[PDB]
């Protein structure tokens, strides 16, 4: 996470859990739902928004 | 205690960069095409009758 701080690829570097059976990465997730039948655009600005 | 360590933040990272420069293009296109003759000629009879040789 210091040698990988490079130009062209935005690299990620982690580890697993220590059961790899439930899930494949630490902290909380979620999604976020259009139920109302907007658009995609106004979803993935509602994204960059949160 | 303690523990904290805080990097620098102000880094102004590195970029790839490439210096253009005007050079000289042409262009062209591949096309289908077919050949032919310079002139053909399809020999008709000009009178009626049987062929003899």
């Amino acid at each position: 996470m210091h040698f990988f701080s490079f130009k062209d690829a935005m690299v990620f570097a982690f580890a697993p859990p220590s059961v790899l059976e439930l899930g494949n990465a630490t902290g909380f997730d979620l999604f976020l739902q259009d139920q109302a039948g907007v658009g995609h655009e106004v979803l993935l600005q509602a994204r960059n928004k949160f | 205690c303690g523990k904290s360590e805080a990097p620098p933040p102000a880094q102004t990272p590195e970029v790839g960069i490439v210096t253009l420069e005007a050079q000289t293009v042409t262009l062209n296109t591949e096309l289908p095409g077919r050949t032919n003759a310079f002139r053909i000629a399809e020999v008709r009879p000009q009178v009626n009758g049987i062929i003899l040789k």
